[PDB]
């Protein structure tokens, strides 16, 4: 069995959150930790959660593979469940991008000579943004299968070919030493229901009107700004009569366009005002 | 939808390398133009099929 | 004759109603994904 | 002794580790799950950042048969210090659903390992609640509400779930299917208003139910609770007279401001319509004179 | 010419060329290209051989009189080395006797029963996959309960290589009948198996189960289209497609549009749009009007779905 291209690594919420927390805490040191999961089958590599290996005084090299810490953590994690294998290791590459280096290749070789199906997930906390956490597992090419030129990839499905290899990743060599894998975060109803709590305000804050002096100073300032912006709008309309389109396409690049400011001020003050009215009336009626 | 597609495609286009400002000191031929690019030296550039 | 015209017009109306509901829902989700893509970029 | 119990902040990782722990050890009903709440302290706002599992055991019997390993706490401490020396033990959490008998007793076991007063974190791991499933309970000593010996008991603290840069990225990625990223400002504020009103109604119903219980003497008489309720009644303003006139004049001024803003919005729409009509006429002329 | 600029040192290109050759001589009882470029067939590893034998089966479609003996030097018992060629042989044998097959059904049932006992043997699993795919094909609508039981036996082996084919054959065997027991069994089993392939296979089997029963399949649409596993909604789309198949009923179309616009997993979006294309197959004039709005969406999966919808509708 020459593997397949439809192989997908399933990262749980716990694993990804711990990954990001540990990666951001060690910038720019390439911290590394193991990856507790299970091999469901040939096509799926489940990952339950991860724990961090200590970063020895090496600097920006992933070479601290201390065995005492790994053995102790594995043995006395068993006391409270998590009976799983040593499926993979993750190390953060902050700033450069998702790609393996020679040291990373050697470490993954060491892991492969122990499990032969060990992924090499590479977090990147620096260039990750709220919705596009960049994550992609890797696994080394076999060896002399390049004589057959059949790197272990049987495209029995389109699910693996959809992902596109990165540009700079190919520079370090993607399809030359480690065929890429797919990443599929699998959630749970309990977890997604209740992570919503991060954006649930305190109950005793909705009916709290703020001090009734700032709500008048803000209104007066907004009205004065509106007057000035309306005057600027008048002069804008006056000046627009004798301008050619090749300038208007670039006219308001460097100066305040006195139209979007007017609309923004109107909308913001109207929203604030409506909220203030509703809060005042609601408390005046219900609180009494 | 056109706005959304443009915004989605913008991410790839930003990573494409930029372009130097050139200066046409002399026209050489019908397909080669001598251009002095600031601030290092000059080059014999190729005109696109539009210009 | 006339019955066929009535039924064809009814079918056209019903398909158009499908189209209208489709377009409204797609408007809402295009707003959502526009905000998401603006954030992602 | 440090008084640091004003505010509590929890990163989502501690809580999700709690949920993972509960779903991992296959805890059935009545089986509580307990771990440690590693974080940073010595400031006014106690902040919980990381957690781990503990081999807590207890039979549903006499409350003193609770068992917990002592070496495990220090053994986890050493490894976590090796990983990060900025996270120190600040107490413990249990997997809800509500306070139990041994909470005061077991808290003293963590007194030596902790440096400040140990922090209790209730986690509604099975999610019966509607608001935040987390609340803090710092064990402090205060006089009895019944005029009896001073008791060392728990005090509720205002707990707010807040994430840092590292965990906000993951939270935003994970629930990037249900959160309404469009939403709208005024709409979301009004929704928050309605949610707050519903929460007020729920708390009022709970207080009414408790009073109904106390009149039947299923619970004893606490004079502190009754005094707080009477203070709540005293603080209730009477509106339905001078305050009424002041509120009316402020509302009138505020509505006038709203009127002005709506007028400005309408004129902006007018300019947009004029410009759009101009561009449409230009496009029509373009197509007409270029076709011909 | 196609084989020229398509290296056989690629499972993708080898499978492409094999499938194209099978379609070029579909039912023509002529494997001249295969009998000419034998070295090209030599460049087949693992699942590539499966597709080659399947194409050989496609070529001899309708040759019920003498088709078994051509597949005889590929069936179990012969001097075949790779298990992927015996599995492909069974698949092609099921392919050849499509519809008018009763001896093939018995032969494949015997093979399934004999070899289903073994568990974990990587040689047994591929043969089981091929035999199950064949026997499901040789029992389309026959509602052979013995075949269904033999296919349930293999699917319970929990093997990810034979699980998908076992589920698909189980769905094909009970096609259209809508058995109230197979429905419950497969739906319950889909929510337990950790393997991803088996879940989608069971979803597609459930979709095949409800073929034709328009009002009777109103349930399992509220369930699966509101399920949590993103693979089960993919099956709900196809269940809508096959329940209200060629009818144009508006409940199905409205729900399909709602799924195709409001969902996170793009795979289900593609499935929903393909289902939309399948529902309106009797109104092929209208389809390029509903899908015209679909074909300009930002998401590429929806575009592939509407392409497939056009392909299915105006076939
Ligand atoms: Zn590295």
């Amino acid at each position: 069995g020459r593997d397949d291209t439809k192989e997908t690594v399933y990262i749980s919420s716990i694993a990804l959150l711990k990954m990001l927390k540990h990666g951001r805490a060690g910038v720019p040191m390439e911290v590394m930790g193991l990856m507790l999961g299970e091999f469901v089958d040939d096509y799926t590599v489940n990952v339950v959660d991860v724990f961090a290996m200590p970063q020895s005084g090496t600097g920006v090299s992933v070479e601290a593979v201390d065995d005492v810490f790994q053995a102790k953590m594995m043995d006395m994690l068993k006391q409270t469940g998590r009976d799983q294998m040593v499926v993979g290791w993750y190390h953060s590459h902050p700033g450069f991008g998702c790609w393996l280096s020679s040291v990373d290749v050697n470490t993954q070789k060491s892991f492969e000579q122990l499990n032969s199906r060990a992924v090499a997930v590479v977090v990147d906390p620096i260039q990750s943004v709220k919705g596009k956490v960049v994550i992609d597992a890797f696994r080394l090419i076999d060896t002399g299968a390049l004589i057959n030129n059949l790197e272990p990839r049987q495209t029995t499905s389109n699910t693996g070919l959809l992902n596109k290899a990165n540009i700079q990743a190919l520079i370090h060599g993607l399809n030359r030493h480690y065929y890429s894998l797919n990443i599929d975060y699998h959630k749970t109803a309990k977890e997604t229901k209740m992570l919503m709590n991060l954006h649930k305000e305190q109950w005793q804050s909705g009916l709290k009107m703020y001090d009734y002096e700032e709500k008048e100073e803000s209104n007066l300032a907004a009205t004065k700004s509106m007057v000035k912006i309306a005057e600027q709008y008048s002069k804008r309309i006056e000046e627009e009569k004798e301008l050619t389109e090749e300038e208007l396409k670039t006219r308001y690049v460097g100066r305040q366009d006195p139209k979007k400011h007017l609309s923004e001020t109107a909308d913001e003050t109207l929203e604030n005002n409506i909220v203030s009215v509703l809060t005042a009336g609601v408390n005046s009626v219900a609180i009494k | 939808n056109d706005k959304v597609r443009f915004i989605k495609d913008e991410l790839r286009l930003l990573q494409e390398p930029g372009s130097y400002v050139g200066e046409v000191i002399k026209i050489v031929s019908d397909k080669k133009v001598l251009v002095k690019v600031q601030p290092e030296g000059k080059y014999i550039v190729d005109v696109a099929k539009d210009i | 004759d006339i019955y066929f015209k009535l039924k064809k017009l009814e079918k056209e109306y019903e398909l158009l109603t499908l189209q209208e509901d489709y377009i409204k829902d797609e408007q809402r989700h295009l707003k959502r994904e526009l905000k998401r893509a603006q954030e992602e970029v | 002794m440090s008084l640091q119990h004003e505010k509590v902040t929890i990163a989502p990782l501690v809580l999700l580790s709690a949920l993972d722990h509960y779903e991992r050890t296959q805890t059935k009903e009545n089986k509580r799950c307990v771990g440690v709440i590693l974080g940073d302290a010595n400031s006014s706002t106690i902040r919980v950042t990381n957690s781990f599992a503990l081999p807590f055991e207890e039979d549903e019997k006499n409350s003193d048969v609770w068992f917990l390993d002592h070496n495990y706490i220090e053994n986890m401490n050493e490894m976590c210090k090796k990983i990060n020396a900025k996270e120190k033990l600040i107490g413990w959490y249990h997997s809800g659903p509500k306070l139990r008998a041994s909470d005061l007793k077991i808290n003293e076991l963590f007194k030596k390992y902790t440096q400040n007063n140990p922090l209790l974190l209730i986690v509604d791991v099975k999610q019966q609640g509607v608001g935040l499933p987390t609340d803090a309970y710092v064990a402090i000593e205060q006089v009895k509400d019944d005029g009896t010996s001073t008791e060392k008991t728990f005090l509720h603290l205002p707990c707010t779930i807040e994430a840092e840069e590292a965990e906000e990225i993951g939270v935003e990625h994970l629930l990037r299917d249900v959160r309404d990223q469009a939403a709208g400002g005024l709409s979301i504020r009004l929704t928050n208003q309605l949610k707050s009103l519903k929460g007020l109604q729920s708390k009022l119903k709970d207080v009414v139910e408790y009073l109904d219980k106390v009149i039947n003497k299923e619970l004893p008489i606490n004079h502190t609770i009754l005094g707080k309720l009477q203070d709540v009644f005293n603080l209730l303003p009477n509106l339905g007279n001078n305050l009424q006139k002041a509120l009316t004049v402020k509302t009138n001024d505020e509505l006038m401001v709203i009127y002005i803003s709506n007028l400005v919005r309408s004129i902006i729409a007018f300019d947009d319509l004029i410009e759009n009509k101009i561009q449409n006429k230009k496009i029509q002329e373009q197509r007409v004179k270029d076709k011909q | 010419k196609s084989k020229s600029s398509l290296d056989g040192k690629f499972s993708l290109f080898h499978t492409a060329v094999s499938v194209a050759n099978g379609f070029m001589h579909a039912g023509t009882t002529d494997n001249s290209f295969i009998k000419a470029n034998l070295p090209w067939l030599g460049k087949a590893q693992n699942w590539a051989k499966f597709t080659a034998t399947a194409s050989l089966g496609v070529i001899h479609k309708g040759n019920l009189l003498e088709g078994k003996k051509v597949m005889a030097p590929y069936l179990p018992g012969s001097r075949a080395s790779s298990r992927f060629i015996k599995g492909g042989s069974l698949y092609g044998l099921g392919l050849i006797y499509a519809g008018f097959g009763r001896d093939t059904t018995d032969y494949l049932k015997n093979i399934i029963v004999e070899n289903s006992g073994t568990s974990g043997d990587e040689d047994v699993d591929v043969l089981l996959h091929g035999a199950s795919l064949g026997i499901g094909l040789a029992a389309m609508g026959s509602a052979n309960i013995e075949v269904y039981e033999a296919l349930k036996e293999v699917l319970y082996n929990d093997s990810a290589t034979s699980g998908e084919a076992a589920a698909l054959g189980m769905g094909l065997c009970m096609l259209g009948t809508g058995k109230p027991e197979a429905i419950h069994d497969m739906f319950t089993y889909s929510q337990e198996t950790q393997h991803g392939n088996i879940t989608r296979g069971l979803a597609v089997g459930l979709a095949l189960i409800n073929y034709g029963r328009q009002e009777l399949a109103d349930d399992l649409i509220t369930k699966m289209l509101a399920s949590d596993e993103s693979l089960l909604r993919y099956g709900g789309a196809f269940t809508i497609a096959l329940a209200y198949a060629g009818t144009g009923n508006n409940s199905a179309v409205k729900r399909l549009l709602h799924v195709a616009v409001s969902d996170s997993n793009d795979d289900v979006r593609r499935a929903a749009v393909i289902a939309l294309g399948f529902v309106l197959l009797r109104d092929y004039t209208t389809v390029p009007r509903i899908v015209q709005l679909l074909s300009k969406s930002h998401n590429a999966h929806v575009r592939c779905g509407t392409a497939f919808a056009l392909g299915i509708a105006c076939a």
